[PDB]
């Protein structure tokens, strides 16, 4: 006999202050208990698990299900109370590798290490907390008591610890193996290469003898699956890579949970397929729990579901990752606040694509929710590749000088270059820096009553232009913007405007182009068309004139 | 030093468990060379999945130098890591340090590799050096030694550090030597020639006993309230005087007695905002009565070790930044301003992240903790990029500001 490696054991311990689960036993059928025993008496001689006597106090129950066409009886132990007792672990497989960042590997193996899960053993002192009762015939004697040896199944470490255990024995074969790349999934392992068929199964058969020094049987997956590998959503193929088929489905009664599968679809296909849209489908899901409400779809829904379907009409693919060539990430603008981009190195060759939806607030521009991007595609470059892309952006170099230097806050965008991709980002306006010589100075205020909700809005010019508008349903600061936009609306293309409303001020210097606010939208849509606009601030209440005389004018 | 300090988390509290953000292919790649040498002479160790924690980590460049460092983001352990009192009820820290002429920083952090950790606590200083698209599984160590940043690496070392200074403090007594985490605060008060001979003198005599050839240089003399200025005009306009009692106004909630009444009276009317006023005798006596109140300190002010430092920044242009420290609204502790920042005359995000260092190392002369920022910046903006520009071996704390104040006019 060969001598193994014993595989080192990971010590476990139970959350603090907690014992074990000592949970009863089920009732079950004889016909069932049979089953069991037989399955248990085999697991037993495998070395798996061990008989133990009535000292141990602890219980996890078993029970036994089968499937319709298998002519057998399952195993299930229900592990879901020692899971709730069982510490945490590192949990080493939450994120998975995206098919972008791979390289292309000329020869891939798959060795199946289903018999290798069971060569891992169990801390012997936690062993006693997998106890569980095999009862008997009819109650009359003692259930046949078990515990388990190795990791069981549904236990909470046990993935965590079977990983750690396959890695520590993998690393001396890949840390000195570099012409190779090994990667685990669930029972299965894949060993991928650019040698050749030859020096290819030599590396198997090379690492199928490092793993028989602990003693683990590894032969090929059973039915071994041609391209692709179907894996996590995707279809890996030897040079190319996409998602699994997106279908849409045709229905004139749409649900809000026909809704969500949808942009489920959409969102994990827009990974891959360019210009993918979800937000009108997604705005017909603002607020609901309840998931068969049928929600009519607007015409800009349909509109946008339609243009999905032309966009998911034939298949599209992914290039894997030279590492050698540069990386370009590309931006579009694509309207109410959606964003379109796609990172590849050779031109028209996608390593992938995506999609950002602006952030949920009052007001909003344009050049913030392009940097937003930026920023997401950044970080999300940096997970795939480790590096960040070249962008080529749809803003004039000018535009972004002129928007970074005259911004009140810190900004910063990677190396990028101008792209002529109309819509293309612009400033819609910039305030002036002095006042404005020869230009009509509009003192405005506003004012509101807090209980009728009446109010006025208006201004006083240095010309002796004046204006007071009445208001009904309105607000103090709502009565400040229409002042504004009052002077705006009545002055000519050059314009001086003084106010004391720190609230108006506030939002006009975050220069938005875009608001929730329809009378904020408004003020926009004029200073636009002006050409130069000084917003000056002042203090209320302090006697400065022409404030002073337009806040009593809209004070009732 | 065979035996370790016992160290225990606070009541109620766990070990930290902050996710690793990503790592570029050169930072992960610099982290795996240095882990490698550092397992190699025991002073980290793989461990296992038995171990939840983790604390952030990544590599930076210390000013001036091409070798990469490691830098562990301990921020959420040194809450959670109970606070200390090793061997007193706490050191007062040294007012003298801030009225030294020169300040040298010496970054002794190597030294703290000397004593081990308690086994018990080894556990809590988890880290994993990431993969490039989660191809192969993070690499996990913890420490086998005190770590750099670690809020009790100083502290468990008090008692060996002051043992190493004591000759040189003996000889020296008018030369202030502050500990801050992993830096060495060394200042006098003379010629810099014979400061550098005193740098280097303390340096070789910490080489003796058991270093890394960089200091940083400071001038705490110029370091105070900056005043509140007002024009000095012979022609105002209507515009001028506006922005004038705007800020006296701002003022008025810092200073008392400040007076607008002569001023507003300039503005009775509804006047172009470019016409020149002229001032009157009431109203040019009223701004020289408030040009004598803005020439005295604040009233009341004084520093609190109990409450936090605020430090809010702003964005001035051309590369300027104004800045104050405070702990009270308008109870400014300290207020300043940088211009030219080194080497980053087109990033934004680069001047931010040098001026909060330096602000946080006047902070840490000054008071001896670093101060709460108040950041003119985006969340996802500086969350992305304020790594690639750090240079210093502790970090503080920040929130972000969403809306433009209208205060930065009169810090202009
Ligand atoms: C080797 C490997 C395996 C997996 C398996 C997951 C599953 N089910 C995952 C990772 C992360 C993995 O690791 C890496 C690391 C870096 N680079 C790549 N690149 C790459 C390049 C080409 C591949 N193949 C596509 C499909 N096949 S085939 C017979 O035609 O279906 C042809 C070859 C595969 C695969 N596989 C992988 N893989």
């Amino acid at each position: 006999m060969v001598p193994i490696s014993p595989i080192e054991t990971v010590p476990v311990k139970l959350k603090p202050g907690m014992d074990g689960p000592k949970v009863k036993q089920w009732p079950l059928t004889e016909e069932k208990i049979k089953a069991l025993v037989e399955i248990c008496t085999e697991m037993e001689k495998e070395g798996k698990i061990s008989k133990i006597g009535p000292e141990n106090p602890y219980n996890t129950p078993v029970f036994a299900i089968k499937k319709k066409d298998s002519t057998k009886w399952r195993k299930l132990v229900d592990f879901r109370e020692l899971n709730k007792r069982t510490q945490d672990f590192w949990e080493v497989q939450l994120g998975i590798p995206h098919p972008a960042g791979l390289k292309k590997k000329k020869s891939v193996t798959v060795l199946d290490v289903g018999d290798a899960y069971f060569s891992v053993p169990l801390d012997e002192d936690f062993r006693k907390y997998t106890a569980f009762t095999i009862p008997s015939i009819n109650n009359e004697t003692p259930g046949i008591r078990y515990q388990y040896n190795v990791l069981p199944q549904g236990w909470k470490g046990s993935p965590a610890i079977f990983q750690s255990s396959m890695t520590k024995i993998l690393e001396p074969f890949a840390a000195q193996n570099p012409d190779i790349v090994i990667y685990q999934y669930m029972d299965d392992l894949y060993v991928g290469s650019d040698l050749e068929i030859g020096q290819h199964r030599t590396k198997i058969e090379e690492l199928r003898q490092h793993l028989l020094r602990w003693g683990l049987t590894t032969p090929d997956k059973k039915h071994q699956k041609e391209p692709p590998f179907l894996w996590m959503g995707y279809e890996l193929h030897p040079d190319k890579w996409t998602v699994q088929p997106i279908v849409l489905p045709e229905k004139d009664s749409w649900t809000v949970n026909d809704i969500q599968k949808l942009v489920g679809k959409l969102n994990w296909a827009s990974q891959i397929y360019p210009g993918i849209k979800v937000r009108q489908l997604s705005k017909l899901l603002r607020g609901t729990k309840a998931l068969t409400e049928v929600i009519p779809l607007t015409e800009e829904a349909e509109l946008e579901l339609a243009e999905n379907r032309e966009i998911l009409k034939e298949p599209v693919h992914g290039v894997y990752y030279d590492p050698s060539k540069d990386l370009i990430a590309e931006i579009q603008k694509q309207g109410q606040g959606q964003w379109t981009y796609q990172i590849y190195q050779e031109p028209f060759k996608n390593l992938k694509t995506g999609k950002y939806a602006r952030m949920r607030g009052a007001h909003t521009n344009d050049v913030k929710q392009l940097t937003e991007a930026v920023q997401k595609i950044t970080t999300e470059s940096i997970v795939i590749w480790g590096k960040t892309p070249k962008f080529k952006l749809p803003i004039q170099k000018e535009t972004w000088e002129t928007w970074w230097t005259e911004y009140w806050q810190a900004t910063w965008i990677p190396e990028w270059e101008f792209v002529n991709t109309p819509p293309l980002v612009k400033l819609w306006y910039q305030l002036e820096k002095e006042p404005i010589v020869g230009a009509e100075t509009f003192y405005v205020d506003g004012a509101a009553n807090r209980e009728t909700k009446l109010g006025k809005a208006g201004y006083v010019t240095n010309k002796g232009r004046q204006k007071v508008v009445p208001l009904t349903n309105t607000t103090n600061q709502k009565t400040e913007l229409q002042a504004i936009y009052l002077a705006l609306q009545d002055s000519g293309l050059e314009v001086n405007i003084v106010t004391d409303s720190q609230y108006a001020l506030g939002i006009i210097q975050a220069q938005p182009d875009k608001s929730e606010s329809e009378l904020v939208n408004q003020i926009i849509e004029q200073l636009i068309k002006k050409e130069k606009v000084y917003l000056a601030w002042v203090p209320a209440h302090k006697g400065i004139g022409g404030n002073e005389q337009v806040d009593k004018l809209v004070s009732a | 030093p065979i035996e370790t300090v016992p160290v225990k988390l606070k009541p109620g509290m766990d070990g930290p468990k902050v996710k690793q953000w990503p790592l570029t292919e050169e930072k992960i790649k610099a982290l795996v060379e240095i882990c490698t040498e550092m397992e190699k002479e025991g002073k980290i160790s793989k461990i296992g999945p038995e171990n939840p924690y983790n604390t952030p980590v990544f590599a930076i460049k210390k000013k001036d130098s091409t070798k990469w460092r490691k830098l562990v983001d301990f921020r959420e352990l040194n809450k959670r890591t109970q606070d200390f009192w090793e061997v007193q009820l706490g050191i007062p820290h040294p007012a003298g340090l801030k009225k030294k002429k020169s300040v040298t920083v010496l970054d002794v952090g190597d030294a703290y590799f000397s004593v081990p950790l308690d086994e018990d606590f080894r556990k809590y200083t988890a880290f994993t050096i990431p993969s490039i698209n989660n191809e192969t599984p993070g690499i996990r160590y913890q420490y086998n030694v005190l770590p750099q940043g670690w809020k009790g690496s100083p502290a468990i070392f008090q008692s060996s550090m002051t043992k190493i200074l004591e000759p040189f403090k003996k000889q020296n007594p008018d030369i202030v030597i502050y500990q801050y985490m992993d830096d060495l605060y060394v200042g006098s008060d003379l010629e810099i020639g014979q400061h550098r001979t005193k740098i280097e003198e303390l340096r070789q005599h910490l080489l003796r006993w058991g270093f890394l050839w960089m200091g940083y240089e400071l001038h705490p003399d110029k370091w105070t309230v900056q005043p509140i200025v007002l024009p000095e005009k012979d022609s105002w306009t209507v515009n001028d005087i506006q922005k004038l009692v705007g800020k006296l106004n701002w003022a008025s909630q810092i200073y008392p007695g400040i007076k607008v009444r002569q001023l507003s009276k300039l503005l009775r009317g509804t006047k172009a905002l470019t016409e020149v006023i002229p001032l009157t005798e009431e109203a040019e006596l009223e701004l020289a009565e408030n040009r004598e109140i803005l020439k005295e300190p604040v009233h009341g002010v004084y520093y609190d070790p109990s409450k936090d430092l605020i430090a809010e920044i702003q964005k001035q242009g051309q590369g300027q930044w104004t800045y104050q420290i405070y702990q009270e609204p308008f109870k400014n502790l300290k207020t300043g301003k940088y211009a030219r920042m080194r080497g980053a005359h087109t990033n934004d995000v680069k001047q931010l992240t040098e001026a909060v260092q330096k602000i946080t190392t006047e902070s840490i002369v000054i008071w001896g903790k670093t101060p709460k920022f108040k950041l003119p910046i985006q969340k996802e903006t500086w969350e992305t990029w304020w790594t690639e520009y750090w240079q210093a071996t502790w970090i503080p704390e920040w929130e972000f500001v969403n809306t433009p104040p209208l205060v930065k006019l009169w810090y202009q």
